């Protein structure tokens, strides 16, 4: 896919809104993210430290 | 790693009795410390055909060098888990071409 | 091949082996009189390129010449400087004998009469 | 061997790590290709002056 | 050749004792005659091939050989006494280019 995306999913995932390659927004407090170009560091390692800011803001 | 379990009991101690009634210490909470995001390591596709074609090699390993210089992982290189002690450990391929590797 | 572009980092890294290979095993005024042994010649190609490493030696150098010609003191393990300071003398025997002179680590734009005069 | 594969190993060799082809020698620091030998021995002698 | 170390020396003994003005005198690299490039001087079929052939293989090696190191095919004999070295340029070149 594109980074391009990355930037408003992970927008969504600081506000408490739903994702869009990625479904959990504190509802089992870890975060599942759905391989789309199958990244381990541009669309998992990258997304799982920036949902935390999500997760104190939801808190 | 988990050591770091027992400091942050008795470090207290040492300071909370010289206060012994005023306004003491709070901790921070656990879950801070929980995470690994916000650390730059993350402690733990990959795709080893030999590095065959040397100037792809050249665009690949760059990319994956500057992910593991902040602590995330690379493809061919990973970062491997040393927070006991304070360094770290890198894996390299051992199907990484000769001059690539040093 | 390219003979020609490799030629002239032929001489520069000449010069550079040359410092480096030469002023092994030694430190202090030893070292700054190993470095300057360099500027006293004719060649204007290596004088200038030692010109970029001795200007950074000398000043550890002239920093504890600050506080060797005016207040303050040096003490550490390993005595880049002329002075040999004597602990643990309460003596008045100090009046050159707490400040010895090591001579060999003196560096070569102070003379005998440079160097004794400011101890 | 080529050439070719000697000049692309000679750039490795100025880094100061050993080429494809042109292999360390353990008598000295220098590097010993695997006539035109000589031309290659005379620009290795860059990486030699690199390690020390 | 070995001679210039001799010289070295004994030029070194005369400069020191009569200024004592430097420090710590440098002596000159041993390492530049060790190291055979600090100095300035040290495939395909010769013989079976055509006359223009072998005037642009030589001109490619000729190009290498006005600086001193052995070319592709033409080398230096060695220095021994020759203060004004000359080269042995290889045959199978016609003898009117040879001039």
């Amino acid at each position: 896919i594109t980074e391009a995306a990355l930037v408003r999913d992970i927008l969504y995932v600081f506000q408490g809104i739903d994702g869009k390659n990625i479904k959990m927004n504190n509802t089992e407090n870890c975060y599942k993210v759905e391989g789309k170009a199958n990244l381990s560091r541009s669309l998992r390692d990258t997304a799982v430290r920036l949902s935390e800011l999500g997760w104190l803001h939801n808190k | 790693l988990q050591q770091s379990l027992e400091l942050k009991r008795k470090m207290l101690r040492d300071k909370q009795n010289k206060k012994n009634s005023g306004q003491h210490l709070p901790i921070f909470p656990a879950w801070v410390y929980e995470r690994p995001a916000l650390i730059g390591d993350f402690l733990i596709t990959a795709l080893p055909i030999g590095t065959l074609p040397l100037a792809s090699q050249e665009s690949a390993v760059v990319e994956d060098l500057l992910y593991v210089l902040v602590g995330v992982d690379g493809r061919y290189v990973s970062a491997q888990p040393l927070a006991g002690r304070q360094s770290r450990t890198f894996l390299v391929d051992p199907n990484l071409d000769l001059s690539i590797r040093e | 091949r390219l003979l020609v572009w490799t030629y002239d980092p032929k001489i520069r890294l000449k010069t550079l082996a040359a410092l480096v290979d030469h002023c092994q095993g030694r430190k202090g005024g030893e070292l700054a009189s190993a470095v300057h042994a360099y500027t006293k010649t004719g060649d204007p190609y290596m004088r200038s390129l030692v010109q970029h490493i001795l200007s950074l030696v000398s000043h550890p150098v002239l920093s504890f010449l600050y506080r060797w010609i005016y207040d303050g003191e040096l003490e550490d393990t390993y005595h880049e400087f002329f002075v040999a300071s004597d602990p643990t003398v309460k003596t008045d025997r100090l009046w050159h004998d707490k400040y010895t002179l090591r001579k060999s680590m003196i560096p070569s734009f102070m003379t005998m009469d440079q160097s004794r005069k400011v101890l």
